[PDB]
């Protein structure tokens, strides 16, 4: 159609500000996962003698663990927000629009790039210096324990799409862009947006994966898995904030999380 | 205090 040079000239232009947005891409990623890196090693956090080993790179443990990962979503939050300035029609958006669309998308894209960090085995932590075993997260007090276990299965699955940075740039674009998040006050501008992102996600994965029938339509439903996965991940906050009063929560996060209550 | 506007003007 008439419009497919310039869903390529779309694809290339939110793949230049994911490079640009995105320190840690899935490239990066993979070469750290598999050693086809000149990086140093990273640490493998797989016990409680190991996690203090590594205490110099990160109440009860499983707590202290889990608080820990507020250091890694701040920056995220910040990441995702330079990227999201980047997607044509982004910035003329009502700005309390632009507000609700990062509060109720940066979780998912948080668990979206995650999968890049994880393996069948574990997840890459601290910037990509630290392994942290699965076995070692299944094996925190409940209900930590049962947490990150569909997670890792989540990953796995989403992995074997064989997505690459330039199919994941759009597909990000595509989750921000979403219209049925609470609260939205112009609906109608951001469905516009959302709908030739999907054009540009379409043709880009037909471009890039011609032999992977149907690989559209399970990544609208990766879309599905991903707003489940928040949903547990709002839940587990939820349940331990109700023995554990004093918790400490970064500002950001405080906005994100208000009112999912 | 929104600290995402903050981000999203900067
Ligand atoms: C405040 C908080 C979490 C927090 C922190 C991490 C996680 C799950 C998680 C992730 C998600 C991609 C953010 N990534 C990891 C890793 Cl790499 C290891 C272990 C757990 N992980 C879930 C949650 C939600 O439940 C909590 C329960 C607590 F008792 C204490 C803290 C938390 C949090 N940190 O970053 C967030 O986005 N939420």
């Amino acid at each position: 159609n008439p419009e497919s040079a310039d869903l390529r000239a779309l694809a290339k232009h939110l793949y230049d500000s994911y490079i640009k947005s995105f320190p840690l891409t899935k490239a990066k990623a993979r070469a750290i996962l598999t050693g086809k890196t000149t990086d140093k090693s990273p640490f493998v956090i797989y016990d409680m003698n190991s996690l203090m080993m590594g205490e110099d790179k990160i109440k009860e443990v499983a707590i202290r663990i889990f608080q820990g990962c507020q250091f890694r979503s701040v920056e995220a939050v910040q990441e995702i927000t330079e990227y999201a300035k980047s997607i044509p029609g982004f910035v003329n958006l009502d700005l309390n629009d632009q507000v609700t669309l990062l509060k109720y998308g940066v979780h998912e894209i948080i668990y979206t790039m995650l999968a890049s960090l994880m393996n069948k085995d574990g997840v890459l932590i601290s910037e990509g210096q630290g392994f942290m075993t699965r076995e070692f997260l299944k094996s925190l007090r409940k209900p930590f324990g049962d947490f990150m276990e569909p997670k890792f299965e989540f990953a796995v699955k989403f992995n074997a799409l064989e997505l690459d940075d330039s199919d994941l740039a759009i597909f990000i674009a595509v989750i921000i862009l979403s219209g049925d998040r609470p609260g939205l006050l112009n609906v109608k501008p951001i469905e516009d947006i959302q709908d030739n992102l999907l054009q540009a996600l379409e043709l880009q994965l037909k471009l890039n994966h011609p032999e992977s029938s149907q690989l559209f339509a399970k990544l609208l439903q990766k879309m599905t898995d991903l707003r489940q996965i928040v949903t547990e991940h709002v839940q587990l906050l939820q349940v331990i904030k109700k023995t554990e009063t004093d918790m400490s929560l970064h500002p950001l996060l405080q906005e994100i999380y208000k009112d999912l209550y | 205090p929104s600290l995402l506007k903050k981000l999203l003007l900067a």
